[PDB]
């Protein structure tokens, strides 16, 4: 059985991960340019850090030199055509004209657990299992890169997670094909996840799953749809939750 | 033990049908025409092939008779390496071969592997550790035959082979033994005396078969010890592996006049060596693999224009690491000459460079300059790439005609790069796409 | 019965690994290899890495590789960086003398203290295409085929596309298998599909196909091709040449297209109701 965590979340305008040039990544998607972040880097940045610091634990979840890691963490995409920009920057002596870089998206990411593989690397251990599937949930929903923070102080909050049990690991990656247009009567993120809902809505007239939005601010599909099962209003119950539907476990 | 390269099957060839095999040296001989040699890495396919190349001429040497082409090689090779069997062992008390005598200067038998890390080199892609895993009898031959041809400098005290710095190494490619043995059969009047015989001599200052052979490093190989796994180069299950030899450094006269025939040097004489890494600095944009450099050379010293497949072997190198080795193949038949079209063909990655490094607007020192077109590089590169022989001789497809294909990519990129709903934005995005590479001749 | 199989791969970004990448420049291919897939199928049966070499790798190597290209990708470039604020281990032990204790007499003596430890950073570039498409389908034994789509329904492993960080975003397991003579016509079978209406199409679709034997002899063909993507062991790798040839598929006289079958945009509902239509007078009246 695969847990399968879907995400979406806004950044403010900054630079997290960047190439040798020192550009912000970018990939290729839909027939234009898309933002991107780095698998490798959310590995490393949820990684070492002092919140998920909370048989080995940290072991089994994230490897280290046959170890068969069994948490797996793909690229972020954005869910619009990449603005790049060039800052201006000069500097003072007090008693020349540099250029620095940044860019500003919405990105989608997606996360999947094995639950036979985590039981074998605990020797038999089930409720330390669900224990760091939680403890990864919990860092995971509050972790961002340490890139360019101090000048570019991007603290965003995520807006959305959907948590799926499905049978093959599948993504919703083909969701953002077309890219978003920003229309009047809406923004970025509601038209993103009116996206993520018109593909959902779909497979099943062409399993279950969990979803959470902050205080229910932006609902999942736009009319009546059981495309989720539950939709929960705390990132602790999302978490109970999951623990719950894994089985009789308590938070 | 006792192992002779002759009896004993080292030879990774695939035969036409389709099966792969490993035979030994006499039956490539006997073979010949049936078969290809087989061999992932560049240098492995390289080394065997120059061997090879140094027998025969030897045979002819010592037998005076040519190999026809499309014809089965002559039977009289054969005996003559019978005759002399002494001359090829791999251990024993006695004459060796790529060997001397012993020394204290005890090294494991992994510095004679390029892509295997020892020492101090970083073992994070290939997790190799010291004298717990060795080598079998045929990865001992392919890593001694490498020593003469890519030898660079060891720090301190250890210089190069006989080349120097290892150029480009250009050569004709055949489908069958004898098609690429009868593209390049060339001899000189002066052949030398190759490393498989007697004790080498520098004597005064070199030929053909000497000239191949040369000896930079001397060589142990002690007995295979009984320790087992399987392998770590090619990865089959086999028996006791070599761990431990010895290594010492020969340092080569001043003066000595060798020309490589497959090498390639500048214009100084000094040596013309790959162009790439793995960092696109202030003097380096990361394009692809430079089949461009050894062109406005090899047109007019060595090889000229011919017809056939020019195989390209790129081997790049930073003091004592290896950084990348590619290969390429391109299609030629010698339509014709224009020196100035073949000189800017030769001074491309400037031109590159400097398409990168142009500012959006204004000008400032040092500037790196629209990196997104530097992501974009790569893939018109490629696109480019396919026809390198017929954009070598001019048939079809000139500079301008290459210049299309940077258009879809580059209007794609002028999207991004100017996302915006001005009269302004689709103006930009049209000056944008109107930047082409320029050609520099110096 | 059917007698091959059918795997769909299509990923925002994926790798397949070449013969030119022994150092820290990994260059990918244009197709998946022969080698990805086995691995993948390995996964997805759940077979050993160690085992895999003990009758099992060249039972299903005896298959016929077929691949159809829908959409190429572009080729592009990653900058990844090791070891950022951390020791790594390096190769070097000291020499224990006597060269009769070695390899792994010497291992039982190791300790975690013998090591020695580096603080570098290990910098890399690795290629990844976008935005591709393509068929893997397997021509075997009828029941082999069988327990190979069994076996991808429900895949006991975590399967990725090429590396382990390129997610599926089309189910791998889509196509049901059937029964065709020739490879060619079963990779003209399974029809192209769209993403939404308006797109550029190919008009050609190349096809990799595994060279046939034919009668006993018949050298290889001019114009194939070698490839070192045929494993006989996966610790520590082994990789064996094989042959390869190219064939093309004109679209429009044997691969149909199919429709888009869905909808691309989101939008927001209908405001605007309009005030002639007859419920509308209905219910004000009944309101009133
Ligand atoms: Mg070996």
């Amino acid at each position: 059985m695969l847990i399968e965590i879907h995400m979406i979340q806004n950044h403010s305008p900054a630079n997290l991960n960047r190439d040798d040039l020192g550009a912000p990544k970018t990939c290729y998607f839909g027939g234009v340019l898309r933002s991107r972040i780095s698998s490798q880097c959310i590995k490393r940045s949820i990684r070492t850090s002092n919140d998920f610091k909370a048989l080995a634990p940290d072991i089994a979840l994230c490897g280290r030199m046959t170890v068969e890691a069994a948490l797996q963490v793909a690229h972020a995409i954005s869910t619009h055509i990449a603005r790049p920009e060039i800052d201006y920057f000069v500097a003072a002596d007090d008693v020349h004209i540099g250029e620095s870089m940044f860019a500003s998206a919405c990105f989608y990411k997606y996360f999947s657990i094995d639950w036979e593989q985590l039981v074998k690397n605990l020797k038999g251990d089930t409720n330390l299992a669900a224990h760091t599937v939680g403890a990864f949930l919990l860092a995971a929903a509050k972790t961002n890169p340490s890139g360019k923070q101090n000048s570019f102080a991007a603290h965003n909050y995520p807006d959305g997670i959907l948590v799926e049990f499905k049978n093959s690991p599948i993504s919703y990656a083909n969701a953002f094909v077309r890219p978003v247009s920003v229309v009047k009567e809406s923004d970025l993120v509601e038209q993103s996840i009116g996206q993520l809902s018109n593909y959902v809505n779909d497979i099943r007239l062409g399993v279950i799953g969990f979803w959470f939005s902050p205080n229910n601010r932006y609902p999942l599909g736009y009319k009546h749809s059981k495309l989720a099962s539950r939709n929960i209003g705390n990132l602790n119950e999302l978490v109970g939750a999951v623990l719950d539907y894994i089985g009789g476990f308590k938070w | 033990v006792m192992y002779n390269l002759l009896c004993d099957n080292w030879v990774n060839v695939v035969y036409l049908s389709g099966k792969p095999d490993r035979i030994s040296l006499v039956q490539t001989l006997k073979d010949a025409h049936c078969l290809q040699l087989a061999y992932s890495n560049p240098m492995d396919r390289f080394t065997v092939f120059r061997f090879l190349l140094a027998l025969g001429y030897w045979c002819f040497a010592n037998t005076n008779v040519e190999p026809e082409p499309d014809k089965p090689l002559p039977v009289s090779w054969i005996p003559w390496l019978e005759e002399n069997k002494e001359y090829f062992e791999l251990f024993g008390d006695g004459k060796r071969f790529f060997q001397a005598d012993p020394s204290s200067r005890i090294r494991a038998i992994t510095d004679l592997i390029h892509e295997i890390p020892t020492a101090h080199n970083l073992c994070h892609f290939k997790h190799v550790t010291d004298y717990i895993d060795g080598l079998c009898e045929a990865c001992c031959i392919k890593g001694l035959l490498r020593l003469p041809v890519f030898t660079t400098v060891g720090g301190r005290g250890i210089g190069a082979g006989i080349n120097n710095t290892p150029p480009f190494y250009l050569l004709w490619h055949a489908n069958d033994l004898a098609g690429m043995l009868a593209q390049n059969w060339q001899p000189w009047d002066n052949m030398g005396i190759p490393a498989w015989l007697g004790s080498f001599q520098k004597e005064s200052r070199v030929g053909l078969l000497a000239g191949m052979t040369w000896l930079p490093r001397k060589v142990y190989l002690h007995d295979p010890v009984p320790g087992q796994a399987a392998c770590c180069s090619c990865g089959l299950p086999s028996e006791a592996l070599v761990y431990s030899c010895s290594i010492e450094v020969e340092p080569v006269p001043k003066g000595l006049e060798w020309k490589d025939p497959h090498g390639v040097y500048t214009d100084q004489g000094k040596s013309l060596q790959s162009k790439i890494k793995l960092m696109s600095n202030d003097r380096y944009t990361f394009a692809d693999r430079d089949w461009y450099s050894p062109l406005f050379s090899y047109l007019h010293a060595e090889g000229n224009s011919r017809q056939g497949k020019l195989w390209l072997v790129g081997f790049a190198s930073d003091k004592a690491k290896s950084i990348d080795i590619w290969d390429k193949i391109i299609e030629l038949e010698g339509t014709d000459t224009n020196d100035e079209l073949l000189a800017q063909l030769a001074n491309r990655a400037t031109a590159l460079n400097a398409m990168r490094k142009k500012p959006l607007r204004g000008d400032f020192k040092k500037s790196v300059g629209t990196p997104q077109i530097a992501d974009i590089i790569p893939h018109a590169e490629n696109r480019i790439a396919i026809n390198a022989g017929k954009m070598t001789e001019n048939r079809g497809y000139s500079w301008q005609d290459a210049d299309t294909e940077y258009g879809e990519l580059l209007t794609k990129v002028a999207y991004s790069l100017e996302p915006a709903q001005t009269v302004d934005a689709r103006l930009k995005r049209g000056n944008f796409i109107s930047r082409k590479p320029w050609p520099i001749i110096p | 019965p059917p007698n091959t199989l059918f795997l769909r791969l299509e990923g925002a970004l994926q790798s397949w690994g070449s013969n030119e990448a022994k150092f820290a420049l990994r260059r990918t291919a244009d197709a998946p290899t022969k080698s990805g897939v086995l691995g993948l199928l390995c996964a997805a049966m759940g077979i050993g890495r160690a085992e895999a070499a003990d009758s099992w790798l060249p039972k299903l190597a005896n298959l016929r590789m077929g691949v159809r290209i829908d959409r190429p990708g572009i080729r592009w470039w990653d900058f990844h960086t090791v070891g950022a604020g951390q020791r790594m281990r390096m190769a070097e032990l000291k020499a224990p003398k006597k060269p009769s204790m070695v390899g792994a007499a010497l291992a039982e003596t190791l300790t975690p203290s013998k090591v020695k430890t580096r603080a570098e950073t290990l910098l890399s570039r690795r290629e990844y295409l976008a935005d591709a498409s393509f068929l893997v389908a397997l021509q075997g034994e009828p029941e082999l085929v069988a327990k190979l789509s069994a076996a991808l329904a429900k895949p006991v492993w975590a399967i990725y596309l090429g590396r382990k960080s390129c997610p599926p975003s089309r189910p791998v397991c889509e196509h049901p298998p059937g029964f065709y003579n020739t490879l060619e016509e079963a990779l003209s079978a399974v029809p192209l599909q769209k993403r939404w209406h308006n797109e550029p199409l190919p008009q050609i679709l190349p096809c990799v196909m595994d060279w046939i034997p034919g009668y006993d002899g018949e050298h290889a063909p001019d114009d194939a091709e070698i490839h070192y993507d045929l494993p006989v062991s996966f610790q520590p790798p082994r990789h064996l040449p094989r042959f390869v040839i190219r064939r093309e598929l004109v679209v429009g006289e044997d691969v149909q297209v199919s429709r888009e079958t869905g909808t691309s945009v989101w939008r927001p509902k209908g405001t605007r109701a309009d005030y002639n239509n007859s419920e509308y007078k209905k219910v004000r009246a009944e309101r009133l």
